[PDB]
């Protein structure tokens, strides 16, 4: 059956000049039109415009008229999108959808895998891990929670594990949100207080986009 | 132009109770020439591309479950499910294509719970990053089901709410409850003069907000 | 279902095109031999009937097409086809029918050439205005323009040479006219056999209720309303017939070309047979009216 292929994730400096490729080889390319949909993370879908590869007819939304630019290639059976104007807020997921077009586009009956585009100053930096330790006169309780925060890592490909912790049991991973250029995330795991001193607990942060696999064990005050 | 709004935007149904998503649109988006009633109901599971469910506001794509059904005309539309299950938790947008391709705000479906018992945890900035020129104090709340919850910072009896950062958990599959995290980041040379840094949390499960204080 | 054979190869449709071109050349030569320039200038002196007939046609035909599309629930492509084909200017078929009824011929040719010349500009105007909700694009650049001027040249030049020959050497007209006639016969049979080479499956295209009703009414509506409006404005009997019969007929070449250029062939599969059917209906009405008209003058 018909499937849509996307270029993949892309990072770009705020100097713009970015290109997106959507390939479709499951049917006759010119018989259907291709729409582009923009989705910011957590704010819903947003339409951009469509292109008819038969007559190369492009229709744009009013909001994206200045920035969007849609082209097609019959020989490669693909559709290209260019923006040429990017800001820090333009990081989003873009989908290419196929719709039938007799006189009016009917519906997006098939969608692409979606490509994520990020705009920032880049300059990726090794993250720094900072543990969390209670003990400022508190009585704690039956169960005590612990964690280690991550500072100053640019790329999203980061994981935090508790090899000496409770593993998948009672672990919460807070998704990161962009702030001050360099964004941060956190993890938390709760363990019984009686067995915590007996068994040491360590957190390991793996950053495949970089060359660091730093791990550390927190120390009570 | 045509703008569409979805009323509930949030529902919680456990096992069998039918859902009802309605977006009233703006104008009569029904074609007089042909009785097509241009409207499309889509589904968006997290971390996945949207999937089409209903086209022409009354018919379904082949292969979708028969529990989904959509009925409407003119400006009034309604999508319902006879029986909801685990993989029916997604986001629905009810796109229209009568005049221009516009999407709705979206409706999120969750799983209901009996009640909530949030637990507060406060952690002060570590010394080694104090030597690094900054400080960050973090308080996070665990195991609370309802989304409506607020946090406040009392510093020496003063209400600041400056430089706040909040992060939400994605409602792990183990149970419908989830956690929240809040961080305050401040430079050195003002951490020690204020001290206090009491945190308070207001949630619908308790009339009295629950407060945790810090010293030194 | 899909297009019969392969339309991409175009095996013999070049022959059909050239035969139709030469047939139009011969018809326009005969028509130019028929008419005189002084009465054409006299008609230009008082275009009142001509102007009112032309503006009435351009005002009623697209509106009738839109009404038929609304009533019969045609799809977007079919509604666009009806709108384009309905508002097309008068073709050579109306001139041949004018030969059949021999009524005020030069008025007919002046009306058709003026209709083509003004339609050159009114096609974007009528298509942009009457197609709100169908083909949201402006389609102001997809209207053929070289084709219209080519048709204008092909309809004026043979008429010009014929009217010059008749007004300077009136003794050699009938002779060559007779020759044209026999040539027509030969070309005629070629047409039909070539149509066989491209007959395809026209039955598959014919959706009986909507397509048949639209074809039945639209030329009939044009004929009847043109005749009524000509009668109301105190027009001559020959003028009445020629105006009604010019407004009823239309042209199908530009309609087919614009449909082909705007849409991919798979979407407009059956619609490729719509203009031909349209033709095969209007003639089927045209001669019929002639068969009535003779009776109207027999008693």
């Amino acid at each position: 059956e018909v499937q849509l292929q996307q270029s993949g994730p892309e990072l770009v400096k705020p100097g713009a000049s970015v290109k997106m490729s959507c390939k479709a080889s499951g049917y006759t390319f010119t018989s259907y039109i291709i729409h582009w949909v923009k989705q910011k993370p957590g704010q819903g879908l947003e339409w951009i415009g469509y292109i008819n590869p038969y007559n190369d007819g492009t229709k744009y939304n009013e909001k994206f008229k200045g920035k969007g630019t849609l082209t097609s290639d019959k020989s490669s059976s693909t559709a290209y999108m260019e923006l040429s104007s990017l800001t820090s807020e333009d990081s989003a997921v873009y989908y290419c959808a196929r719709s039938y077009y007799d006189g009016i586009p009917h519906y997006f009956d098939y969608w692409g895998q979606g490509t994520t585009l990020t705009v920032s100053s880049a300059k990726t930096t090794p993250p720094s891990v900072y543990p969390l330790a209670p003990g400022c006169g508190d009585t704690t309780g039956s169960s005590v929670t612990l964690g280690c925060l991550v500072k100053g890592y640019f790329p999203e490909s980061v994981t935090v594990t508790w090899n000496s912790g409770s593993l998948s049991s009672s672990v919460h991973t807070f998704p990161a949100l962009l702030q001050s250029g360099l964004y941060t995330m956190s993890s938390s795991v709760t363990v019984p207080s009686s067995t915590w001193p007996s068994q040491t607990v360590t957190c390991s942060v793996a950053h495949p986009a970089s060359s660091t696999t730093v791990d550390k064990k927190l120390e009570p005050s | 132009d045509i703008v569409m709004t979805q009323s509930p935007s949030s529902l919680a149904v456990s096992a069998g109770e039918k859902v009802t998503m309605s977006c009233k649109s703006s104008q009569s988006l029904f074609n007089s020439r042909t009785r097509r009633n241009y409207l499309a109901w889509y589904q968006q599971k997290p971390g996945q591309s949207p999937k089409l469910l209903i086209y022409w506001a009354s018919t379904r794509e082949s292969g979708v479950p028969d529990r989904f059904t959509g009925s409407g005309s003119g400006t009034d539309f309604t999508l319902t499910i006879s029986s909801v299950q685990a993989e029916d938790l997604a986001v629905y947008y009810c796109k229209q294509s009568y005049y221009l391709l516009t999407f709705g705000a979206g409706t999120k479906l969750e799983l209901k719970r009996a009640d909530a018992a949030p637990t507060v945890s406060i952690f002060p900035p570590s010394s080694e990053q104090l030597t690094s020129g900054g400080a960050s104090v973090v308080c996070f709340l665990n195991n609370f089901y309802p989304k409506d919850i607020n946090v406040k910072w009392k510093i020496d009896g003063s209400e600041r709410q400056n430089g706040v950062l909040n992060s939400w958990t994605d409602q792990d599959s183990k149970d419908s409850t989830y956690s929240m995290s809040s961080t305050l980041t401040l430079t050195k040379d003002e951490y020690e003069r204020h001290n206090s840094y009491t945190c308070e949390a207001t949630h619908k499960t308790s009339t009295s907000p629950i407060v945790k204080s810090f010293n030194r | 279902f899909s297009l019969p054979h392969n339309f991409g190869k175009r095996p013999t449709d070049r022959a059909l095109s050239v035969i139709l071109v030469i047939m139009l050349l011969t018809i326009m030569l005969s028509l130019g031999c028929t008419m005189e320039f002084s009465k054409i200038k006299a008609h230009f002196w008082r275009p009142k009937g001509l102007a009112v007939a032309l503006v009435a046609q351009f005002g009623i035909m697209p509106l009738t097409a839109f009404g038929l599309g609304k009533f019969f629930q045609l799809n977007n492509v079919e509604a666009l086809a009806i709108l384009i084909c309905g508002c097309s200017p008068g073709g050579n078929l109306s001139n041949v029918f004018a030969l059949a009824i021999k009524g005020d011929m030069n008025l007919s040719i002046v009306m058709t050439t003026c209709s083509t010349f003004f339609a050159l500009g009114m096609m974007p105007l009528l298509l942009y205005l009457y197609s709100r909700g169908i083909y949201d694009g402006s389609l102001k650049d997809k209207v053929p323009y070289g084709g219209i001027m080519i048709s204008l040249i092909l309809i004026l030049i043979p008429c010009t040479i014929g009217i010059i020959l008749k007004s300077k050497r009136p003794q050699y007209v009938r002779y060559v006219t007779k020759g044209g006639i026999i040539l027509l016969l030969l070309c005629s049979v070629a047409v039909v056999v070539l149509s066989a080479i491209n007959v395809g499956k026209s039955i598959l295209f014919v959706m009986t209720p909507h397509l048949l009703a639209t074809s039945s009414l639209m030329p009939f509506i044009g004929f009847l309303l043109g005749y009524l409006l000509s009668a109301l404005f105190c027009l001559n009997g020959r003028c009445k017939r020629t105006v009604s019969m010019e407004t009823g007929c239309a042209n199908i070449q530009l309609c087919s070309t614009i449909l082909n250029v705007t849409f991919p062939p798979e979407v407009i599969g059956p619609l490729f047979f719509f203009p031909l059917l349209y033709m095969i209906f209007q003639v089927g009405e045209g001669l019929l009216l002639v068969a009535i008209f003779r009776c109207y003058e027999k008693f």
